[PDB]
């Protein structure tokens, strides 16, 4: 579905690592440019904790995208709708709860 | 570049000592091209016989005449990329047998 | 003769260049997958290598048993894509009809059969010898997927 | 010195600059196809990139091995377009019908682009500040279900470009039909199969003596009707 | 014949050394035929060129990096990049400290952190003429030039 | 046999990484597609603990298949019968019991 | 904006690794030279902590640089004004706290 | 200057690992030689603790030498004057004192 409705409990790690076209000349001098038209997009390490009988609904939602078909999401960092994609979403089962460790990669479109 | 060509023409129309004590136009044609040759190879032989080199600008085609030209660009240590090994410029010499 | 020689691995046989029955079938579900999703790689014969005219060699008894070349042109093809000439030597050929036929065969081959495909396949490889006729289904070439 | 403007020349040598944007244009009007505008990016808003009021579509396109050489162009440049959705296969029935198609490649700093590409707007927008190059397609190198790469070459070199231009043929005319040198202006006579035809849309010259005779123009035949069926 | 002959001979006797010196994003400024001056610090040991730190228009003065020591006899030149991005050159008169050099006139809009080079009157200028510029698809351009 | 019946420990990892047709050159616009049909297949890092007696029965069951020959299994995630296969089954022997760390990869065929 | 006005942790690294033009074949004699005029250009691995409201201000500030666009800075290491650029700035958001890990690389330009 | 006057309070690590050319023949037998005239040069993993005021003076000395022009030193492991070079001196700032992780490479000249 077009939006993400679950909430990140403990917080997430965001990695920016923008693209720069960079050239190092002789005596220390150099050249930089933002390379791409929109370089920095950032990725989020989203961690979720869900009941064992419920985790099916979240699994079904994440799989229906299947890498492609970016969905709107409001991170508890900036509070703005941004279209992000999900590639791996590693899951960890226990006798009571299931833990989701997923990567959300922001895309301009 | 009809303008470049016009300059070049004016140059190769100059009067130069003939070699048998008369004067003579510097360069003139008098070919009779009697085979299919590759367009670029032909164009290069023209622009070799008259001193120039053909420059495909990318946009147009001009002729840079092999002369003392003004507008000399400058390059030093602070200008060209510095690789990991401290060699900004690599030189290489033609062989004596060449 | 219009055939290709196929070393089976055990015996030598000859498959003619005819519309043959028993055509094998392949699609995305049947062939291997690389790390990039490229099940089939297509390459095309260069425009400049599709000769539309030939000078074919043969020995002419009536002229005196010496080399004579018959010339074969495809008029409509020369009328639109310039005019390429090649040279052939029909092998045993001795009557100009035979030479003209070989000439016309070479032309039509070069003019029509343009595109090759490399599509490295799985374990099913060993059932296939050269000259086997196959069919290829590509979803991104046909719109929707119709094989599996 | 390249044909460039003062602002591009000032921008080239700055310590920190704007993005280098490349805008491709594949034209196939001369080969029976269409015109296409591409760029490898989308503006800050995620829309097609506007330049001189032209909307270059977002599409995965790139090129490698461009050079200017003042003694040849050994190792032709190579331009690649994503074959996903198969719109490259859909460009033409046969991929080698696309040879001779023109490529205009425009390199331009992002600071000079149109004010419509920025949420805030541009005070330096100028449709004059760009570098242009023109190339011919020479060969669809390869095509897969993921990508298709062409070979390019400057119109000076290409492959069909040879001097003294005109090959002498026997029984094959080289003037363009109804063109200047053909100099025929009469009503429809026959098709390329010599079949008599009073249909203007299906009247085309077989360029052979038979066709020439149909048009009734054998004076201005662009062939040399005597010379030698064979070569050498 | 004699003139075309003599030209080929004198080129092969005087032009010997080519230099390959891949440069940055100014590499869309060049096309084959362009004339360049390679002021190598290897051939100097004094490094008489770099980038401009500040320009004072009124009471024309340039604040550089490194040090400049004026020649005792003769007048040296300083080569800059103009407001039009062009290689203009002007004279030097006096040096305050070893950084604040005084020029005859400052070219219009001489950008700071632009390339500057001191050429002494009695010194071989060492010119090359470009042959090829290649793109490395990293915004760098590999340049080859031959002795001028 | 053709079915896996032995119960699994709370320790169970599930990584998804569905197959995608990813096309981009450099840091530019990127086109993503669902590749095939069976996009997500999921790998289960499972761990079992059994007494010393029927450890031999479990090893003979895994060895019977020996990489190939996918068997029926119902994981404690989705409770749906699937064909999976075993890659390694690294085994630990302790004083009274033994442990099995295995990789389960589901196959449509 | 052309400066950095934020409070640093007690724990940051400052790598030096000066540029040296050195020739040596096998393991014999070696000659060494200073190479560039600006020999050591330093690299700061700065950790910052910020309240969840001001995280937006700092994140936006680093974004309009995006690798290129050098800004002035006064490190407490030497208390001098030097020009620097930011590369990655990987950030971790907690309940009330946000943590920045950045690599500032001072430049002559 | 020429001499390193600052004291190492906790010690360092000294690795010798000299340059040796060696040929492995057939039935166990082999052949070894010292490769160069001066093979071992004994890398020192030096660690310094300095108050924050005195950190800048050590920085000025190290950065002035800067990866060439070796300096005299008396390590507290053999107690003799040797000419040595540093390439790195990574720093580690704290509230009160600053740590230096430096690599010292002894030179024959
Ligand atoms: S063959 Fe005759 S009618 Fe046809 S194009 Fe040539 S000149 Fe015209």
């Amino acid at each position: 579905m077009k939006t993400f409705r679950w909430k990140v409990k403990p917080g997430m790690d965001v990695a920016s690592v923008p693209s720069v076209r960079k050239v190092r000349f002789g005596d220390g001098y150099s050249q930089r440019a933002p390379a791409g038209l929109n370089a920095n997009l950032k990725t989020y390490s989203v961690t979720l904790s869900v009941p064992r009988e419920e985790a099916t609904v979240l699994e079904s939602f994440l799989e229906e995208h299947g890498g492609w078909k970016s969905f709107l999401w409001t991170p508890p960092y900036e509070w703005r709708q941004i279209k992000v994609t999900c590639a791996k979403w590693s899951s960890r089962v226990s006798m009571l709860r299931v833990e989701f460790s997923a990567e959300f990669e922001q895309v301009v479109n | 570049d009809k303008w470049a060509l016009y300059v070049i023409g004016q140059y190769c129309d100059q009067s130069v000592p003939d070699g048998f004590g008369g004067t003579e136009p510097r360069i003139t044609c008098n070919a009779y091209l009697t085979t299919q040759r590759k367009a670029w190879d032909v164009l290069s032989d023209f622009c070799s016989a008259m001193r120039c080199m053909p420059v495909w600008n990318g946009q147009t085609l001009t002729f840079v005449q092999d002369r003392p030209s003004d507008k000399t660009w400058t390059y030093n240590r602070s200008n060209v990329v510095m690789p990991d090994d401290g060699a900004p410029f690599r030189y290489s010499f033609s062989a004596l047998k060449d | 003769m219009r055939c290709m020689p196929v070393w089976n691995g055990q015996t030598l046989t000859f498959v003619q260049d005819r519309p043959s029955d028993k055509t094998w079938t392949y699609n995305r579900s049947n062939v291997v997958m690389p790390d990039d999703g490229a099940p089939f790689r297509y390459s095309f014969s260069a425009l400049k290598d599709r000769h539309n005219a030939v000078e074919v060699n043969w020995i002419d008894p009536n002229n005196g048993w010496e080399t004579a070349t018959e010339l074969v042109e495809d008029t409509q093809a020369i009328a639109r894509y310039g005019r390429n000439v090649t040279k052939m030597d029909a092998f045993g050929c001795t009557s100009r009809g035979q030479a003209h036929r070989a000439g016309l065969w070479l032309i039509k081959t070069e003019l029509l059969e343009t595109q090759t495909v490399d599509f490295s396949v799985g374990a099913e490889g060993l059932r296939h010898v050269p000259g086997d006729v196959i069919e290829i289904c590509d979803d991104d070439y046909a719109g929707i997927s119709t094989g599996g | 010195m390249q044909d460039i403007r003062q602002e591009t020349l000032n921008e080239c040598t700055r310590a920190e600059q704007s993005a280098s944007v490349v805008l491709w244009e594949i034209d196939l009007t001369e080969v029976g196809g269409e015109r296409y505008f591409f760029c490898n990016e989308q503006n800050e808003k995620g829309e097609p990139v506007t330049w001189q009021g032209r909307q270059y579509q977002p599409y995965p396109i790139q090129g490698s091995g461009f050079e200017l050489n003042g003694k040849g162009t050994s190792t032709r440049p190579t331009l690649t377009v994503s074959n996903l959705y198969g719109m490259v296969t859909g460009m033409a029935e046969d991929m080698q019908s696309l040879v001779g198609g023109t490529v205009v490649r425009r390199k331009v700093y992002a600071r000079f682009l149109d004010a419509v590409n920025f949420v805030n707007g541009n005070s330096y927008a100028d449709p004059e500040q760009e570098v242009i190059s023109r190339w011919r397609i020479e060969q669809c190198s390869e095509l897969s279900a993921v990508s298709a790469s062409f070979v390019l070459s400057t119109p000076t070199e290409t492959d069909g470009a040879v001097f003294p231009g005109r090959i002498m043929l026997a029984n094959t005319c080289t003037w363009t039909y109804r063109g200047d040198e053909c100099g025929y202006s009469g009503p429809a006579v026959a098709d390329e199969y010599d079949q008599p035809t009073s249909d203007i849309t299906k009247d085309k010259c077989s360029k052979c003596l038979s066709g020439c005779k149909f048009r009734n123009n054998v004076g201005n035949f662009g062939g040399f009707l005597s010379i030698n069926k064979l070569s050498q | 014949a004699h003139r075309a002959g003599l030209w080929l001979i004198k080129t092969e006797l005087l032009e010997t050394q080519t230099v390959d010196f891949s440069v940055g994003a100014e590499g869309l400024r060049h096309v084959p035929g362009d004339v360049i001056e390679i002021c190598d610090d290897d051939y100097a040991g004094i490094s008489t060129g770099g980038r401009v730190l500040a320009v004072n228009s009124q009471t024309r003065t340039l604040t550089l990096d490194r040090e400049i020591t004026l020649p005792s006899s003769g007048t040296a030149l300083i080569s800059l990049v103009d407001g039009s991005g062009n290689p203009v050159s002007v004279e030097v008169q006096s040096v305050t400290d070893g950084v604040k050099v005084k020029v005859s006139r400052v070219p219009d809009g001489v950008a700071e952190y632009s390339v500057w080079e001191l050429k002494l009157p009695t010194l071989r200028q060492r010119l090359f003429r470009c042959v090829s510029i290649r793109e490395n698809d990293d915004g760098t351009y590999a340049i080859t030039a031959v002795q001028h």
